């Protein structure tokens, strides 16, 4: 029949068009050899605990920042409430609440968390990298790109950036080791 | 009215064999003795400008191609190849980087010349749709290129303006990826840009094509808010040669003043952080991406709930719009409105120079182009961010309400006939 | 007063004894930190800035540091066709290569170089490993030189670099009082050149250009005021 | 006559707004609604196959340019680089490279179809020029593009047919030098070839506009020596929906193949060769260029002075006009006379339906034709010489002298009126 | 007979025990001089051909030589990330990650492998350092072979490869008789892996490709045939 | 007056588009990186006389072949007669006849010249690399490009290659040496 000769004519050439088309649009995806995506292992290894310590992984930074008391001090008094985003993104754990002592970090295989704070140095607003030293209006980290002011755990504070800094999933390798992945 | 005046192929047999290949009909008829009137100023010349600037930019880009390397281990080191190896070198890079700028700044008076003497009134929407539709081509096509150095400031420009993509919900990371051709930015960003850098332009000259195509079947706009009176036509002398002499004048004044430029003051208009190889592990301060996205940037960069005057704690009302879609939306938005302008205006008459009203409203608009340019260099910090709401907030005032107020209560004008205007 | 170079203007095509002495001082001081990988050393010899001889150019070449090679790992004599070393860390500096426009440029160098003086009276025991400079912006501050918000009162900050002159560092074979200002002035000069080589030609276009459009765009004018006359004559 | 049915724009509202801008009137008036003859075989869809191949090639290539790197230590690594990681990969390079095969064969089909059917007599010159314009333009590109994979036939290839232009005296040298980008081939030539390659395409695009727009100004040729009788005309249905239907159906099929190879036997076209990087200094054995250029390659190297009928000893007259530069101008020869062909052919009469001794020679063409393409491949040495000779003498005989006889003393046929050829 | 292998053909997906069985002669004879750096190591997991564990394939990967770096040079634990590594000079050959496409290809290899049997009843002395090949034609002849025009009366040439394998060179862990014949197979299956990984993807999108486009051709044949119906009736 | 004003501005249009073109045409050429186009120092150490040896140099093979004496004799057994290019295409010397004696290189900084041969790997036809080791009918070097048959000394035969293989300006350095520029 002439309307269902035609038209099916008609949609078998569409399909086949976005057949072919997919391809062109799918080949701007991650081609395998980005897939890969896989662990650092960073040695600690006495780099004067205190300053900082970051590393290149997946194409960003990860910042391996020992604790100075006052910034530890400062971090500990921090109520959840006026707290930007109090999700404590480190993905090493559930949902809990960002606190101090969930979101420093794993205790070197013993037990203390006032001491190491291993995150994601990309500023949540469009990524961007904050710089560190005790820097911004809170004695944590500043970003240049817009004025977002972290905190010394990392979490977020005035600026546009809604979340802190997350904490990628790393567990250690016995006092002197990072595992990152 | 409307003369083509064929020219009836009666030259010669030269002439008359040419009936095969109408071409130089084509030509004659139309693009060469197009009527146009006679009370034309000075500001009818940048669409001469801007067409001259495109193929200055096709052509040195063509030859900077044959030199440029896109990688990120050797895009640095063919750059400098270029300016100092290469015979002339520099003064391609110099005219194609400068005479970006001239392009927009060329855009901006043949933009506002436009909003005027209603340009985009009817019957001339088509004309203000297609140039939009390039505006956004050339403005995508100058940022993949910015980009192609590989210095400091490509990389993060690059970061965040696609950012912005992934800013809104449930697409936004995956168009960032299917942008960047990864989760951040590396060699086949690099890729993407130089590729895509390099085929937009012939896309813009088509588009130019039908932006030609358009105007010359609709008359060009005059002075006044008047039209070539077809019914012969004393008025509305041709194109060839005045108006071309005229505009060639103009064109060489104006190359005069760009090469000066590039001559003695080339690194004027850029970032001298764009002369350090990349680190994606330091950003420098003041990013500043460029001075023709400073507008849009601000607007984005303004909304951040930080004034009394903060929509953001409003439309938090849907726990999906946030800020930073809420910022993407209004820049989208800044532009899509000046799109849409031809129907919101509901005036029943032309040129700004009978509706005095209009006159300042509109002065006030290039007020605030400008300091929207100004102040996306600023930091955020007290007091631009009021300022920078103020702007944004005028702006769509302007294009949303202004320009029907004035279409009700806006004749007390006595507007001119005669488009022969012998005074 | 602000000791203008020669090149700061329409003219100036980069007096070249100038460089020669900046090019003895940037070989003999800099080079231990710093490189220009970006700089070929045949431009030693090309028109515009050091015109030297081409024979002691290849002899500074193969006196430098060993580049190796590019398609056999081998250890090789160092062409002047390669580049100038780099050195990269351990105690070292960035490429000065176009540090002349990564910052009004030459005289940032200058007045760096000049100021390093003795740490101020707010903090004169100052840092270990860092030392003072009067006008690089990007440096640390001590907590007690800062005011109520983050901001330095210092013009300056502290710089990794060490102070790279004395009084009367090196000779010059020319004869000239070599007092650390003139180094200072000699070497920016040499490192403006090291980024822009091809100022001189820049300029001469430029005046080239201007004449003829200047030119061109008279006769357009003249033309235009021709056909417009019989419309332009009544009113 | 002629019925062009503008169509009035009397659809609706939105058809007549469309004054604006014309672009549907174009489209339904000429380029889809073109009176086209009933008469027509299956020969006439291979222009169709060409634009479909033009598109498919342009986007293929644009896609690739997002992956290849231009410079000698990173093309061949970024060509693999697509074959393996990228999503499609193997799929765009087997069909850029395979379709550039399709695109010459169907432009041969294309071009023969034409000498039969007097489609280069008059009044249809224009296209004809056009058509070897655009020749010239895709074979230069097909050349620079073959090099891009820094293989070793690449370099080869490259180099000999560069050396041609330096065989010519006085400007020989110098030409070289400024193509290659020096004395000998680099990244230079690298990043020119792909420029160019990443240029001309567009050019042709444009050169094809002027190609369709001519043949619908002129009529399409038809199997017979007759027009469509314009004063009303029965004959000569529409383009759109018969003959689209008619071109689509043949397309299918030859895509169908097209991709059956790209599975099956996508390497066979190809030389192993080219899958070995680059050795400057060790040449391998059989360069055979490629196989839409193996005519003209025979065609210049036939005469060496090794035969009885060797010109070269005569054409030594002239010290200056040696053998190298004998067998470049019989290249350039071989086309132009082609090209000039409707001046040659001195017939008041058309398609060889109704010629016979022009059958007979252009079969024997056709051979030739299909003889050189095997011959280049072939050693120099004996008998493979002598063939060589033979065929492209005949050839020239054939363009030069065959046509003009014929036209002389060519008419026993009854030729066909009525193109309306109900039988 | 021409002993034809599983791809050769419409289809024939690479039968992975198959490529396993070179892959354990390939690292195990062939690597002590070749290399395929066109070739990642995280090719091995890849679906199409070995199937591996990936941890076998990390481990393998630290087991092999070091590829220092292309940041800060430092010789690594050689990633999977990294490329196989290359043998260049010095007694070794080519690159084998394409040398399946740079010759019907993997019969090459396979009756190349197969044949080095002793110098024949022309010049049984043969040549100091070089090794006799039945097919290999690429290579130097002595000139008591050659004909009167400098034509080799040989089938093959004299080729710088010394024997690979002997009669049982290595075990199979599948359980498998590991003559020379089932091994040169083998590996010549894994070079064309190496270099042809995408084939069966190929042959898939073929099948689907004709199918598709058969349907197409059929429908529009349907409707031609429809259209042109009142205008090729009567005749 | 109409005429000269008029003129006279197109002819200063088009100066003006000439100065601006030309340019455009003169970026192609060989630039300063490719100006160098200097020396390289090549050592014949002991290298099996006889056989070849070949070096990379301005992106050319430089052909160093020690002799053998069947391909001396060969060499110095063919007149001029019946040698298509007679010019001695060698630069370290005037276009003297192409001998042999003239033909074969300087004499180590002695006195003999039947021993060793350096000439550009490169066939004049169209520039592709001939195959030495003795191939050809006339026991010296083979273009596989079209079939050019090259004698001992170099000197072109039996092809379209008009002239010989030209010899670089080259001299000795006491004996274990060669100096290409
Ligand atoms: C090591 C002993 C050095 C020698 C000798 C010289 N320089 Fe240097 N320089 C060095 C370092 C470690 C740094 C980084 C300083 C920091 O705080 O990051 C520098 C920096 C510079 C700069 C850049 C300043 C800036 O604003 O970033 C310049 C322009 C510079 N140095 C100039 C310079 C000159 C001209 C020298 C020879 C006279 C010289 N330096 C020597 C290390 C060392
Ligand atoms: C050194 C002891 C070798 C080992 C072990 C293997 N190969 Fe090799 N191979 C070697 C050399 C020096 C050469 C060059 C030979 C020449 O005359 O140029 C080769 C060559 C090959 C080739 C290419 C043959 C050709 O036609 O060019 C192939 C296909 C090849 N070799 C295969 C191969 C395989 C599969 C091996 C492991 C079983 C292997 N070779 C080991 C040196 C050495
Ligand atoms: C044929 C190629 C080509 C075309 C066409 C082209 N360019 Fe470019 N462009 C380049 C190359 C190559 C570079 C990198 C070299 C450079 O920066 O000068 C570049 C860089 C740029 C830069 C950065 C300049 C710098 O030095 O940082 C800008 C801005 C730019 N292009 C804008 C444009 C615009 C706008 C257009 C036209 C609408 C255009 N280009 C047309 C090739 C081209
Ligand atoms: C967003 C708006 C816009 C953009 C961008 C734009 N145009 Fe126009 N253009 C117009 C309008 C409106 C007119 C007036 C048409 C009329 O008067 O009929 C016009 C007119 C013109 C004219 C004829 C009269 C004149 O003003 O010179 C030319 C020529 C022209 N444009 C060229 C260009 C070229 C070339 C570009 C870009 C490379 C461009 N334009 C970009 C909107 C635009
Ligand atoms: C947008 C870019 C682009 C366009 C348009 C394009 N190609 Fe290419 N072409 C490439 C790239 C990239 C390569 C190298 C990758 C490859 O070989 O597949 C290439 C390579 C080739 C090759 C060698 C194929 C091989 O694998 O060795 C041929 C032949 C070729 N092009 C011919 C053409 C012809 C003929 C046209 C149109 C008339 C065309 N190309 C259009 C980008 C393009
Ligand atoms: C050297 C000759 C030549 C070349 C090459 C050539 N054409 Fe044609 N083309 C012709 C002639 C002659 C005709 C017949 C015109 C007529 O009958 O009026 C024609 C007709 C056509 C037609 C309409 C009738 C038909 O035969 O299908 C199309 C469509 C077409 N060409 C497209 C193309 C495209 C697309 C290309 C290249 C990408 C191309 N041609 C290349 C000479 C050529
Ligand atoms: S990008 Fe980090 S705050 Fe804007
Ligand atoms: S190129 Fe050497 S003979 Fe043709």
């Amino acid at each position: 029949r002439r309307d269902f000769l035609y038209h099916a004519t008609a949609a078998t050439g569409v399909v086949v068009t976005g057949a072919a088309v997919w391809p062109l649009i799918n080949q701007m995806n991650a081609s395998a050899d980005v897939k890969a995506m896989a662990s650092i292992f960073v040695d600690v290894s006495a780099v004067e605990v205190g300053t900082q310590l970051t590393v290149k992984w997946r194409g960003k930074p990860v910042f391996i920042r020992r604790r100075d008391e006052k910034d530890i001090e400062l971090a500990r008094s921090v109520p959840l409430g006026a707290l930007r985003d109090t999700s404590a993104e480190n993905a090493n754990k559930p949902g809990a609440e960002a606190t101090d002592e969930n979101r420093t970090l794993p205790a070197f295989d013993g037990t203390n968390t006032g001491e190491w704070l291993v995150m994601l140095g990309v500023c949540t607003h469009l990524g961007c990298v904050p710089m560190g030293d005790k820097s911004g209006d809170f004695g944590g980290w500043f970003c240049p790109c817009h004025g977002s002011h972290y905190d010394s755990a990392g979490r977020i504070r005035k600026g546009p950036a809604p979340r802190n800094l997350d904490i990628p999933v790393a567990a250690f390798v016995d006092e002197t080791t990072i595992k990152l992945g | 009215s409307g003369i083509p005046h064929d020219h009836y192929e009666p030259k010669t047999g030269i002439e008359k064999w040419l009936h095969d290949r109408l071409p130089i009909v084509g030509l004659v008829y139309d693009t060469i003795m197009i009527p146009t009137p006679k009370n034309l100023n000075w500001w009818w010349i940048w669409g001469i400008v801007l067409a001259f600037t495109l193929v200055l930019q096709i052509v040195t880009g063509i030859v900077l191609a044959m030199h440029y390397t896109p990688h990120v281990d050797l895009a640095f080191a063919s750059v400098e190849h270029i300016m100092r190896d290469v015979n002339g070198g520099w003064a391609m890079r110099y005219i194609h980087a400068n005479g970006a700028s001239l392009f927009f700044l060329a855009v901006y008076i043949h933009i506002f010349r436009g909003l005027y003497y209603g340009s985009y009134k009817a019957p001339r929407e088509i004309t203000w749709i297609v140039g939009m539709v390039i505006y956004l081509l050339m403005m995508g096509t100058a940022f993949m290129g910015y980009v192609l150095p590989w210095g400091q400031m490509s990389f993060w420009g690059a970061t965040v303006i696609t950012g912005l993509f992934g800013a809104i919900p449930g697409i936004g990371p995956s168009i960032q990826a299917w942008l960047l051709g990864g989760p951040a930015v590396d060699n086949a960003t690099l890729n993407r840009f130089f590729s895509l850098h390099y085929l937009l332009p012939f896309v813009i000259a088509a588009l130019v094509a039908i932006h030609i195509w358009a105007f010359h079947t609709t008359g060009n706009n005059n002075p006044t808010g008047v039209e070539v009176r077809r019914t012969a036509e004393k008025d509305t002398l041709p194109f060839w040669p005045y108006f071309v002499i005229k505009d060639l004048f103009a064109l060489a004044l104006v190359l005069l003043g760009f090469f000066a430029v590039v001559a003695y003051m080339p690194n004027y208009l850029g970032h001298p952080d764009n002369y350090v190889q990349a680190n994606p592990l330091s950003t420098p301060a003041h990013i500043v991406p460029e001075w023709y996205f400073l507008p849009f940037y601000a607007i984005l960069r303004a909304f951040a709930a930080d004034v009394w005057v903060v929509i953001l704690v409003d439309g938090l009302t849907f726990g999906i719009v946030d800020a930073k879609f809420f910022g993407v939306i209004a820049m989208f938005g800044a532009i899509a409105v000046m799109a849409l302008a031809p129907w919101l205006d509901t005036s029943k008459v032309r040129s700004g120079a009978y509706r005095p009203k209009f006159r300042m409203w509109f002065w006030f608009l290039v007020l605030d182009f400008v300091v929207l340019t100004w102040v996306g260099a600023m930091p955020t910090e007290y007091p631009y961010d009021w300022i920078s709401l103020i702007a944004s907030t005028y702006w769509f005032a302007y294009f949303l309400v202004i320009l029907p107020l004035l279409g009700a209560t806006e004749k007390p004008e006595p507007i001119p006939a005669s488009i022969e205007e012998d005074f | 007063p602000d000791h203008a170079f020669s090149f700061e203007g329409i003219f100036g095509k980069y007096d070249q004894a100038q460089l020669r002495r900046g090019f003895q001082v940037y070989n003999e001081v800099c080079s231990a930190c710093h490189g220009m990988k970006f700089v070929p050393i045949r431009t030693l010899a090309d028109d515009g800035g050091p015109q030297l001889d081409p024979t002691f150019v290849r002899e500074y070449a193969a006196g430098l540091d060993t580049i190796i090679d590019k398609d056999s790992g081998e250890e090789r004599d160092r062409k002047e066709t390669d580049m100038f070393p780099t050195r990269v860390g351990d105690g070292m500096g960035p490429d000065l290569s176009v540090m002349a426009k990564a910052r009004g440029g030459p005289e940032y160098i200058y007045n760096y170089v000049i100021g390093f003086e003795e740490n101020p009276e707010c903090a004169p025991e100052g840092i270990d490993g860092y030392y003072y400079n009067k006008t690089f912006q990007i440096g640390g501050v001590p907590d007690t030189c800062k005011d109520a918000a983050g901001v330095k009162i210092t013009h300056g900050s502290w710089a990794r670099m060490p102070p790279p002159l004395v009084d009367d560092q090196v000779t010059y074979e020319d004869g000239t009082p070599a007092t650390v200002d003139q180094m200072a002035q000699d070497v920016s000069a040499f490192l403006m050149w090291a980024a822009e080589p091809k100022l001189v030609a820049r300029k001469q276009m430029g005046l080239v250009a201007m004449v003829m459009l200047g030119l061109l765009s008279v006769m357009l004018y003249l033309t235009n005021k021709r056909l417009w006359a019989p419309y332009k004559g009544h009113k």
